[PDB]
RNA sequence: GGCAUGCUUGAGGUUCUAACUCUGGUCCGUAAUCCGGAUCGAGGACAGUGUAUGGUGGGCAGUUUGACUGGGGCGGUCUCCUCCUAAAGAGUAACGGAGGAGUACGAAGGUGCGCUCAGACCGGUCGGAAAUCGGUCGCAGAGUAUAAAGGCAAAAGCGCGCUUGACUGCGAGACAGACACGUCGAGCAGGUACGAAAGUAGGUCUUAGUGAUCCGGUGGUUCUGUAUGGAAGGGCCAUCG
RNA sequence: AAUGGGUCAGCGACUUAUAUUCAGUGGCAAGCUUAACCGUAUAGGGUAGGCGUAGCGAAAGCGAGUCUUAAUAGGGCGU
């Protein structure tokens, strides 16, 4: 196949049958500042936004 | 000496005017220290933010001594 | 890993659903060892699963609808 | 405001993390807080995060 | 304690010749003195040469040196907070006018119980325009850890007693918003602190006090662990530069 | 009072190949289709392999559900 994907976006974005999962950000290396209401609302695994679907689905070769 | 440096305009104001219909936990007023007081069925959160607790219609009535502004929600 | 729907158990011959029997038909790839069976409809006939391990709902269908689950 | 750890009393490796001005108050603290492993309150004491 | 001398070996000193060296002598190949070979002479385990490593090295090479800018150079400015410009909803520019932050606090947090300001004035020993005391008048002109704005008698201001809710798993619904980030939160389940009990408590009157990812560092965790049984290395959780 | 061109006649600028996505029109249909290579060779054989018919989870794993959690409580994703 003459269509190579990008290796970074294949590690940042797992794919399920309900969109693209991704881990949240900002949670590393300075954590004694933040509030517990803010920490546990960044622990989950969200799904990608509609403005960002057609950008990533060209980086991942899905077009 | 030189002076630019403004800030980024926190978007305050009053939402949900005098005849609306509200849900359980909507935001009524994004206050900056109690222009409006906690009326009958509203909340008054951490930074003095009025929010609902029950359903109905917003009132905006002036009550009592000190002439203070009470935002109550009426089951009507 | 692979898995077989309960509806596709009628798609083999001989009524002995071995591990090589599913490779005899094209219902499974080569180089596949561990296989499950999950509930995805009616079975169709009377078979004998062996070598493969079904779920909770599939085993309650095959043992009820005239089959047998041995090893 | 140097930052410190608060290792639990019981055998769990659960800890809290806060800061403490080492300049004015030299000695430790024995604050009784919750523990998510034994599911009850115990007392903590530690410093020296490294 | 140390001697007796070996077993060895490191490091320093002297001497010897047999390695290597001679851009020394005269024979031979040769009709040549390049190159060899033979033989005396000198130096001699040094010099020199491989390979591993320090130092010096514009001798030489590949390259880097931001933007806004009433031309660009000089100077000033790059992020966050409050007011004005801003036209009585939000938003909104200028090298437009004015100011602040890159933190404190184990009580300056929670709770129950109490209590009122500044200032003026009269009297009162060393103070005197002023200190502490008593009195009337007050009607927040004081105070708020920290700038200004908006607030504060259920005082959000002041004192006392006990304490750790500066809790863990969550979170319907909304506000904002290109995105990444943000802000408020009823209620439910755990286990708590005060109060006789209703009840209050998921930090501080609110809004500034901060920096992604990648790498590494430390605590918990069979979730995997390249024939097998373990380990190393990962993964997830918590947390550092 | 910015650029270009003295006129004529010839030539002179969105292509191809391999992968993939969306629409138009067709074949068979819980199934559709073969690549090399064989072949009396545009037929025919070749179903290896691919995409589907089921997901959730970092993973083991469990499955019309599963993950987080002390919870079988809520909530995310799915039919
Ligand atoms: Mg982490
Ligand atoms: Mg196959
Ligand atoms: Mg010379
Ligand atoms: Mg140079
Ligand atoms: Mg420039
Ligand atoms: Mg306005
Ligand atoms: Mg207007
Ligand atoms: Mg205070
Ligand atoms: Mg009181
Ligand atoms: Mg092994
Ligand atoms: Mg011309």
């Amino acid at each position: 196949p003459k269509m190579k994907t990008k290796s970074g976006a294949a590690k940042r974005f797992k794919k399920t049958a309900g969109g693209l999962k991704h881990k949240h950000a900002f949670k590393s290396h300075i954590l004694t500042k933040m509030t517990t209401k803010r920490k546990r609302q960044l622990r989950g695994t969200s799904m990608l936004n509609k403005s960002d679907v057609a950008r990533v689905e060209r980086s991942l070769r899905l077009r | 000496t030189r002076n630019g440096r403004d800030s980024e305009s926190k978007r305050l104001g009053v939402k949900l005017f005098g005849g609306q219909a509200v849900k359980a936990g909507n935001i009524l007023v994004r206050l900056r220290g109690t222009k409006f007081h906690a009326g009958y069925g509203v909340g008054l959160g951490k930074d003095h933010t009025l929010f609902a607790k029950v359903d109905g219609v917003v009132k905006f009535e002036t009550k009592g001594a000190f002439g203070r502004k009470y935002v109550s929600i009426v089951a009507a | 890993r692979a898995e077989v729907r309960t509806s596709e158990l009628a798609k083999v011959e001989g009524d002995v659903v071995s591990l090589q029997t599913l490779k005899d038909a094209n219902l499974i790839n080569q180089h596949v060892q561990r296989v499950k069976v999950m509930l995805s409809g009616e079975v169709g006939r009377a078979v004998t699963l062996k070598g493969i391990a079904a779920t909770k709902g599939a085993r309650a269908a095959i043992e009820a609808a005239g089959g047998k689950f041995e090893d | 405001r140097e930052l410190i750890r608060l290792v639990s009393s019981a055998g769990t490796g659960h800890f809290y993390t806060t800061d403490k001005n080492k300049r004015t108050k030299p000695e430790k603290i024995e604050i009784k807080k919750y523990d998510p492993v034994v599911r009850q309150h115990v007392i903590y004491k530690e410093a020296k995060i490294k």
